[PDB]
C-alpha cells in the first residue's frame, strides 16, 4: 500500500477539501470521532482506505491531509465543525492576512513568509508514510492564495519529492459566483508557474457547477455549500480507485499513464452523471445507457465546451452502484454509432472501464439523490482548450490596458511576469490545435 | 471490439474495451526570485519614504 | 482586522458624528456603550469598528481631530457624545480659519503629533490592522489641510495599510468661504498620491438631492449629513456584518482601482430617505444606478463605468437581485469599459438599515468624476489668474509655485480620466 | 431589448438582416468586441465559437454552425460524401469525385479514368478548388495529366470531378446554367428551403467540342458579366427565376419544376444536412446557431439532379433579398428573441 497526501490550499480548496473528507468518512464508514467500527485491525493496517487515512493507536483515522489559507475564518470551522477531531492542530495551517486576490502578494510577499512550515507539516506527514505516491492539491485559480501560494508549493513540491506525482483539483473562475476582475490575471499566472510541475489536473468551472446545480438540483442560486458537495462527489469517484480495491487508477501514476501522454496537456475533462435532485420523491433510475450516453452531453462536464469539434487522446468510465461490463459495452457501441467521437491518429480508440459495485454516497440531508448507478468520465480531449482561449481573452483585454497590474508590480512581481505567462499559454494553446485540427 | 485486461475482485471489476487500433528549477533558484522580488519591493519602499522626507 | 477611524475639522466631525450615531444603532450599542440587540450577526464583526472593554462595553475606534474645541464640544455633548474614548478628543484652540496652509503647515504642524500618538496607541491594540479611514472636508482648512497632512503622516508610519477617506468637495451653492476652490485643489493632490479609495461626496449633489428629490425647500448640513451617514454605513456594510463576502479594504481596493491615481468613487444610495412603500428590488436597481441618486455631481452618462460594486441590505431574492443587475448592464452595456470584464459586482447583506426593510448602496468608479475635478479646477483658476486671496496662503509661508504644482496635478488627473474613456479594445 | 454585434461587414445578407433589426426599434447594435450581445452576425473564418454561450443572464446565438464547414468547402464535401454510410460512395447525386494532393487517392483516380479509358466513352473532368475566386483556377480537360499538371502547378489541395458531358441546355441558345437554392437552418435544426431559386445561366452556346474557352461550360455571375458579349439578351443578369424556368419547362418538356427537379434537389438538402446533424447541431449546448446556406445544383438532359457544392456563405440575388433576409429574421432570430403564409418549405425530417 502507498500513501497519497491531500494538500487543500485557500478558501476554494480548503471549503472544498472538508467536503470531500466529509464524503470519504461516510464512504468508508468513519465516524466524525474518527473511529471506524469495520476496521478490525485496530492501530494500523495495509487496507486501501488507509491510503487516505492514518491510524493511532486508540483506534482513530485521520486524514493524511493538510489544510493552509492566509486568513483563519476558513481553516477555523474546520477545526469547530462536525468533523473537528478528525485532524490535529498541527494540519491545520493559518495566517493573518490574506493575498486579497493578488497572486504576487500570495506568491512573493506573504508565500515566502509561510512556505518553509508548510513544507514542514508536510514533512511530518510523508514520515508516517511506509511508501508515497505524491500529492493531491485542492485550490482555485482566482484566489491570491490559491494561485500565488499554490504555485510556490508546488515549485518547491518539486524539489522536496522530486520522483513523487502531483494532481490537482483547480477551480476555473466564473462570474456568476462572486469574482474578482483579477482572476483571469492570477488563473495565467498560476498555470504558467504550475505547468511543468503537475502531472495530472482536473479543472472544474464554477460555471458548469453552478448550471448543473440550477438545472438539474433546482437550486435557483446555489451556493458554496451546493457547489462543494457536487465537486466532492465528482472528486471521489475520481479517488475512489485509490481509497478502494480495483485494478484500474490504482496509482497516482496510472493516472498520468492513462490519461496524459503529452505532458503539458495534462488537463482531462471530467463528465458526471447522473445528478438528480433529493426532493424529487421517486425518480425513474437511469441506466447503464442512458447515464453513459449523458457522459456525452454538455450540460453534464465539469467545464462547458464541445467534444465533437476536438480530437481525444484517452477516456477513462469510472461507474458506481449495480453494473455489469456487458451493459458498458453495450451502451458504448450503440453510442459510438450515434455520437462524434474522433480520436487523434496516433492513440488507440478505446475507453479504459472501471466499476466498484458500491453506488454512490451522498450527505444525508444534501440536494443529491441516491442512485443505483453513477458514472464518471475522465476524457483528455482537445476541445478543453476552449476555457484556455476564454480566459486567455479576458486576460489580453485587461492587460492590454495594464489595468490592475500596478497591485502585482507593489508586491515585488515584474511586467515581464504577465507576458511570459501569457505567452507560454500562447504556446499551450497551439499545442492543444496541432494535436487535434487538420 | 474487444475487451481485455478484466480483473475482477469483490468490491467491483476493471477492463479495457478497444473499438479500433491506432494509426525543474532548483531550490537555490526558487530562493534568489523570491528574494529578488523582495528587494524590488523595498527599493519601492525606499523610494517612497525619500519621497516622504522631501 | 480593525479599522482605524478619523475625523478631523466641523465637517468631518459632525459627518463621523453622525455616522457613529448610526452604525451604533444597527450594532446594537446604546450610546453609553452597552450592547442591547437582539441578532449575533450584530456582534461577529463588532471589532472591526468597537474596542470591546470593561464590563463588555464597546467604545469606538475614532480620534477626533479640529484645531478648534467648539464642534467637538457639541459632539461630546450629542446624542452618543459620552460613547467615545475620552483621551482620543485631540485639538487645539487657535482655528485653521477655513485656511489650507493653517492646517498642512503651520497651526496644524504644531499638532500633529499629539493625533498620532493617539493614532499609535490604537493601532498597538488591534490584533491585525487592516487600514484606516477619514472624514474630512476639502474646502475647509482643518479637514483638508491637516486632515491631508495626518494622511502623509500616517503613510509615513504605516506605509503599508490602507487609508481611505470620505471627503467632501466643496461647492459654490453650498459654501462657507471664496478659497474653498483653493483649499479643494491643494488637498486633491494629496488624496491622489497618499490614499488607497477616496468617496468624494459632492455638497452640490447633496443639496440638489435634498432640493429637488427629498422636497426641502431649505436644505441645512443637518439634512444634508443625513445622506452621507446612510451612504458611509452602506458603504461599510460589508465588511462591519457576517456575510458570504471574506474581504477586507485592500482586497475591495484591488477590485476597485485598476489604476493607482484613479480611486476616486461616486458613492450613491437607494430609496432617498428624509416612509412606508415597500421597495421592490427593480425600483432599488434602477434608482441605484440613477444619476439623481448619486452623491457626485457626475453624470455617468457622461463618461464610463471602470469598477461598479452594489451592496444590497434587507432580506430579498437574490435571484432578481441577480437578474436586475444583469439587466441594468446588459440594457446600457456602451457605459462599462469593455476592456475590465465582468467589472460589476454585486453583495447582499440580511440585515437593512434601520428604518427601510431595504436599501442599496452604489459603488461607483467611473470617468465622469472628472467633472468634479474640472468644476474645482475652473473655480481655482478663476481667481488664481489674478492672485485673487493668495495673500491669505503666502502670510502662512507658501508659494505660488505649490499653488501652480497643484493646479497641473488636478488638471493631470482630469486627462487621466479623458484617455480612459476614449480607450477601446 | 435584444442586442446584437456585426463582425463581418462584407455579408450582403446580414447587412440587410442588420438593417432590418434596427427598423425593429426592439434591436440594439453594439460594437464588434462588446461581448453582451444576444446575437452575433459572425466573422466568416476563425469565428470564437469558444466564447459563445458563456455571458450570464443572456441567451446567445450566432449565424453560423461551427462544423459545417465539412460540407462546404470542396475537399471535405467530397471526403465526407465518400466515408460517411449515411451518403455511401454508393451516391446517385454526387458526381464521381477524387481529392489530389500536389488520404490522397491520385491513382484510383487515373484508375476509373484508365477505365474510361477502355470504353472509350466520354472521359471528361474537371479539376477545382475551394481557394478559387469567382471563376480563377478552374480548368476542363479531356486527358488526366493535363489537368494533373495543372494540380501540382500550384499549392492547394484541389478536387477531380466527372464533368458532365450532356447538361440540360435551355433554348433559344443552347445554353447551359446551374440552379441556386437558399436553405436556412435555424436552432432546432428545422430545414427550411427558399421557395425562390435562381437559374445562374450561361448566354453562350454549349459547345462540346472545345473545352479551352472558359465561358460557355462554366457558370458562375461575374463571369458572364465581365466576359461574355452577348449576356442580359435573354433575361436580366444572366438570372431565370423559377415561375419562367417551371412555365419552360411544362411548354418544352410537358413537365413541371417541382416534378421533375424540386423532388430531387429537397432530397439532397435533407440527406446531406442531416447527415451532419449529429456533429454540429446546437439543441443541447450553451449557445445555438442557425445558418444560411447555398446549394449549387445542376441538371442532366435526363432531368437528374446533381449537386455541385455547398457554401455556408451564400450572397443572394438582388431581386429577392427583402423577402429572404426577412425570413431569416423572422424563422431564425425573432424564432428565440420575439418582439411585441411562409416563403420557407420546411423540409421535415
Ligand atoms: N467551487 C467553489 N469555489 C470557491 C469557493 N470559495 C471560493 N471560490 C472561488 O474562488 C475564487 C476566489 O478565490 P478564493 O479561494 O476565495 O481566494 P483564496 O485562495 O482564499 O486567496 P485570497 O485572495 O488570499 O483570499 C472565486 O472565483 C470563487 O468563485 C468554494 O468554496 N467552492
Ligand atoms: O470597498 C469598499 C466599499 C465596497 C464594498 C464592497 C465591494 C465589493 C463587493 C463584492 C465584490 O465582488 C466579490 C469578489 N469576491 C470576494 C471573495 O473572493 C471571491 C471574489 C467586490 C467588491 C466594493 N466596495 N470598502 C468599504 C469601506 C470604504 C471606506 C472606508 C471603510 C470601509
Ligand atoms: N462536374 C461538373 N460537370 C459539369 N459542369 C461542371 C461541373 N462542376 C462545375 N461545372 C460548371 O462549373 C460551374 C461551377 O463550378 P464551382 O463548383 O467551382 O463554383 P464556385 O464554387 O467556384 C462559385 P460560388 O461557390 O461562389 O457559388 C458549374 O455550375 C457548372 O456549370
Ligand atoms: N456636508 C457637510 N459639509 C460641510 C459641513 N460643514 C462644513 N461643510 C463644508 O466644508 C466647507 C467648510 O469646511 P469646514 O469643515 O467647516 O472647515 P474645517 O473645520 O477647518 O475643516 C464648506 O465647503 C462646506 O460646504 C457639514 O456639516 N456637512
Ligand atoms: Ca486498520
Ligand atoms: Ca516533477
Ligand atoms: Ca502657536
Ligand atoms: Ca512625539
Ligand atoms: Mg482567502
Ligand atoms: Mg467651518
Ligand atoms: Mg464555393
Amino acid at each position: 500500500m502507498r500513501e497519497c497526501i491531500s494538500i487543500h490550499v485557500g478558501q476554494a480548496g480548503v471549503q472544498i477539501g472538508n467536503a470531500c473528507w466529509e464524503l470519504y468518512c461516510l464512504e468508508h464508514g468513519i465516524q466524525p470521532d474518527g473511529q471506524m467500527p469495520s476496521d478490525k485491525t485496530i492501530g494500523g493496517g495495509d487496507d486501501s482506505f488507509n491510503t487516505f487515512f492514518s491510524e493511532t493507536g486508540a483506534g482513530k483515522h485521520v486524514p493524511r491531509a493538510v489544510f493552509v489559507d492566509l486568513e483563519p475564518t476558513v481553516i477555523d470551522e474546520v477545526r469547530t465543525g462536525t468533523y473537528r477531531q478528525l485532524f490535529h492542530p498541527e494540519q491545520l495551517i493559518t495566517g493573518k492576512e490574506d493575498a486579497a486576490n493578488n497572486y504576487a502578494r500570495g506568491h512573493y510577499t506573504i508565500g515566502k513568509e509561510i512556505i518553509d512550515l508548510v513544507l514542514d507539516r508536510i514533512r511530518k506527514l510523508a514520515d508516517q508514510c511506509t511508501g508515497l505516491q505524491g500529492f493531491l492539491v485542492f485550490h482555485s485559480f482566482g484566489g491570491g492564495t490559491g494561485s500565488g501560494f499554490t504555485s510556490l508549493l508546488m515549485e518547491r513540491l518539486s524539489v522536496d519529492y522530486g520522483k513523487k506525482s502531483k494532481l490537482e483539483f483547480s477551480i476555473y473562475p466564473a462570474p456568476q459566483v462572486s469574482t474578482a476582475v483579477v482572476e483571469p490575471y492570477n488563473s495565467i499566472l498560476t498555470t504558467h508557474t504550475t505547468l511543468e510541475h503537475s502531472d495530472c489536473a482536473f479543472m472544474v468551472d464554477n460555471e458548469a457547477i453552478y448550471d448543473i446545480c440550477r438545472r438539474n438540483l433546482d437550486i435557483e442560486r446555489p451556493t458554496y455549500t451546493n457547489l462543494n458537495r457536487l465537486i466532492s462527489q465528482i472528486v471521489s469517484s475520481i479517488t475512489a480507485s485509490l481509497r478502494f480495491d480495483g485494478a484500474l487508477n490504482v496509482d497516482l501514476t496510472e493516472f498520468q499513464t492513462n490519461l496524459v501522454p503529452y505532458p503539458r496537456i495534462h488537463f482531462p475533462l471530467a463528465t458526471y452523471a447522473p445528478v438528480i435532485s433529493a426532493e424529487k420523491a421517486y425518480h425513474e433510475q437511469l441506466s447503464v445507457a442512458e447515464i453513459t450516453n449523458a457522459c456525452f452531453e454538455p450540460a453534464n462536464q465539469m467545464v462547458k465546451c464541445d467534444p465533437r469539434h476536438g480530437k481525444y487522446m484517452a477516456c477513462c468510465l469510472l461507474y458506481r452502484g449495480d453494473v455489469v461490463p456487458k451493459d458498458v459495452n453495450a451502451a458504448i457501441a450503440t453510442i459510438k454509432t450515434k455520437r462524434s467521437i474522433q480520436f487523434v491518429d496516433w492513440c488507440p480508440t478505446g475507453f479504459k472501464v472501471g466499476i466498484n459495485y458500491q453506488p454512490p454516497t451522498v450527505v444525508p440531508g444534501g440536494d443529491l439523490a441516491k442512485v443505483q448507478r453513477a458514472v464518471c468520465m475522465l476524457s483528455n480531449t482537445t476541445a478543453i482548450a476552449e476555457a484556455w482561449a476564454r480566459l486567455d481573452h479576458k486576460f489580453d483585454l485587461m492587460y492590454a490596458k495594464r489595468a490592475f497590474v500596478h497591485w502585482y508590480v507593489g508586491e515585488g512581481m515584474e511586467e515581464g511576469e504577465f507576458s511570459e505567462a501569457r505567452e507560454d499559454m500562447a504556446a499551450l494553446e497551439k499545442d492543444y490545435e496541432e494535436v487535434g485540427v487538420d | 471490439m474487444e475487451v481485455i485486461e478484466l480483473n475482477k475482485c469483490t468490491s467491483g471489476q476493471s477492463f479495457e474495451v478497444i473499438l479500433k487500433p491506432p494509426s525543474d528549477p532548483s531550490l537555490e533558484e526558487i530562493q534568489k526570485k523570491l528574494e529578488a522580488a523582495e528587494e524590488r519591493r523595498k527599493y519601492q519602499e525606499a523610494e517612497l519614504l525619500k519621497h516622504l522626507a522631501e | 482586522r480593525e479599522i482605524v477611524h478619523i475625523q478631523a475639522g466641523q465637517c468631518g466631525n459632525q459627518i463621523g458624528a453622525k455616522f457613529w450615531e448610526v452604525i451604533s444603532d444597527e450594532h446594537g450599542i446604546d450610546p453609553t456603550g452597552s450592547y442591547h440587540g437582539d441578532s449575533d450577526l450584530q456582534l461577529e464583526r463588532i471589532n472591526v469598528y468597537y474596542n470591546e472593554a470593561t464590563g463588555n462595553k464597546y467604545v469606538p475606534r475614532a480620534i477626533l481631530v479640529d484645531l478648534e474645541p467648539g464642534t467637538m464640544d457639541s459632539v461630546r455633548s450629542g446624542p452618543f457624545g459620552q460613547i467615545f474614548r475620552p483621551d482620543n478628543f485631540v485639538f487645539g484652540q487657535s482655528g485653521a480659519g477655513n485656511n489650507w496652509a493653517k492646517g498642512h503647515y503651520t497651526e496644524g504642524a504644531e499638532l500633529v503629533d499629539s493625533v498620532l500618538d493617539v493614532v499609535r496607541k490604537e493601532s498597538e491594540s488591534c490584533d491585525c490592522l487592516q487600514g484606516f479611514q477619514l472624514t474630512h472636508s476639502l474646502g475647509g482648512g482643518t479637514g483638508s489641510g491637516m486632515g491631508t497632512l495626518l494622511i502623509s503622516k500616517i503613510r509615513e508610519e504605516y506605509p503599508d495599510r490602507i487609508m481611505n477617506t470620505f471627503s467632501v468637495m466643496p461647492s459654490p451653492k453650498v459654501s462657507d468661504t471664496v478659497v474653498e476652490p483653493y483649499n479643494a485643489t491643494l488637498s486633491v493632490h494629496q488624496l491622489v498620491e497618499n490614499t488607497d479609495e477616496t468617496y468624494c461626496i459632492d455638497n452640490e449633489a447633496l443639496y440638489d438631492i435634498c432640493f429637488r428629490t427629498l422636497k426641502l425647500t431649505t436644505p441645512t448640513y443637518g439634512d444634508l449629513n443625513h445622506l452621507v451617514s446612510a451612504t458611509m454605513s452602506g458603504v461599510t456594510t460589508c465588511l462591519r456584518f457576517p456575510g458570504q463576502l471574506n474581504a477586507d479594504l485592500r482586497k475591495l481596493a484591488v477590485n476597485m482601482v485598476p489604476f493607482p491615481r484613479l480611486h476616486f468613487f461616486m458613492p450613491g444610495f437607494a430609496p432617498l430617505t428624509s416612509q412606508y412603500r415597500a421597495l421592490t428590488v427593480p425600483e432599488l436597481t434602477q434608482q441605484m444606478f440613477d444619476s439623481k441618486n448619486m452623491m457626485a455631481a457626475c453624470d455617468p452618462r457622461h463618461g464610463r463605468y471602470l469598477t461598479v460594486a452594489a451592496i444590497f441590505r434587507g432580506r430579498m431574492s437574490m435571484k432578481e437581485v441577480d437578474e436586475q443587475m444583469l439587466n441594468v448592464q446588459n440594457k446600457n452595456s456602451s457605459y462599462f469599459v469593455e476592456w475590465i470584464p465582468n467589472n460589476v459586482k454585486t453583495a447582499v447583506c440580511d440585515i437593512p438599515p434601520r428604518g427601510l426593510k431595504m436599501s442599496a448602496t452604489f459603488i461607483g468608479n467611473s470617468t465622469a468624476i472628472q467633472e468634479l475635478f474640472k468644476r474645482i479646477s475652473e473655480q481655482f483658476t478663476a481667481m488664481f489668474r489674478r492672485k485673487a486671496f493668495l495673500h491669505w496662503y503666502t502670510g502662512e509661508g507658501m508659494d505660488e509655485m505649490e499653488f501652480t504644482e497643484a493646479e497641473s496635478n488636478m488638471n493631470d488627473l482630469v486627462s487621466e480620466y479623458q484617455q480612459y474613456q476614449d480607450a477601446t479594445a | 431589448m435584444y442586442t446584437f454585434v456585426v463582425r463581418d461587414e462584407n455579408s450582403s445578407v446580414y447587412a440587410e438582416v442588420s438593417r432590418l433589426l434596427l427598423a425593429t426599434g426592439q434591436w440594439k447594435r453594439l460594437r464588434k468586441d462588446n461581448p453582451r450581445f444576444n446575437l452575433m452576425l459572425g466573422e466568416r473564418n476563425r469565428l470564437p465559437f469558444g466564447r459563445l454561450g458563456h455571458e450570464p443572464g443572456l441567451v446567445q446565438l450566432v449565424n453560423y454552425y461551427r462544423g459545417a464547414d465539412k460540407l462546404c468547402r470542396k475537399a471535405s464535401l467530397v471526403k465526407l460524401i465518400k466515408t460517411s454510410p449515411e451518403l455511401s460512395e454508393s451516391c446517385t447525386w454526387f458526381p464521381e469525385s477524387y481529392v489530389i494532393y500536389p488520404t490522397d487517392e491520385r491513382e484510383v483516380f487515373l484508375a476509373a479514368y484508365n477505365r474510361r479509358r477502355e470504353g472509350r466513352e466520354g472521359n471528361v473532368w474537371i479539376a477545382k478548388s475551394s481557394a478559387g475566386a469567382k471563376g480563377e483556377g478552374i480548368l476542363i480537360s479531356s486527358e488526366a495529366s493535363e489537368l494533373l499538371d495543372f494540380i501540382d502547378e500550384q499549392g492547394q489541395v484541389h478536387v477531380i470531378q466527372k464533368y458532365l458531358e450532356k447538361p440540360l441546355l435551355l433554348e433559344p441558345g443552347h445554353r447551359k446554367f446551374d440552379i441556386r437554392s437558399w436553405v436556412l437552418v435555424d436552432h432546432l435544426y428545422n430545414i427550411y428551403l427558399y421557395r425562390e431559386g435562381v437559374l445562374r445561366t450561361s448566354s453562350e452556346p454549349y459547345n462540346s467540342a472545345n473545352f479551352q474557352d472558359k465561358t460557355c461550360h462554366l457558370t458562375n455571375h461575374c463571369i458572364q458579366k465581365e466576359y461574355s458579349k452577348n449576356y442580359g439578351r435573354y433575361e436580366e443578369g444572366n438570372e431565370m427565376f423559377f415561375e419562367e424556368f417551371n412555365q419552360y419547362l411544362m411548354d418544352a418538356l410537358n413537365t413541371t419544376l417541382e416534378n421533375s427537379i424540386l423532388l430531387q434537389i429537397k432530397h439532397i438538402i435533407r440527406s446531406c444536412l442531416m447527415c451532419i446533424e449529429p456533429a454540429i447541431s446546437t439543441k443541447h449546448l450553451h449557445y445555438q446557431s442557425f445558418q444560411l446556406f447555398g446549394f449549387d445544383f445542376m441538371v442532366d438532359e435526363e432531368l437528374k439532379v446533381w449537386l455541385i457544392e455547398v457554401n455556408g456563405a451564400p450572397a443572394c440575388a438582388q431581386k429577392l433579398y427583402a423577402e429572404l433576409c426577412q425570413g431569416i429574421v423572422d424563422v431564425a432570430i425573432s424564432s428565440v428573441f420575439p418582439l411585441a403564409t411562409s416563403i420557407f418549405i420546411k423540409l421535415h425530417h
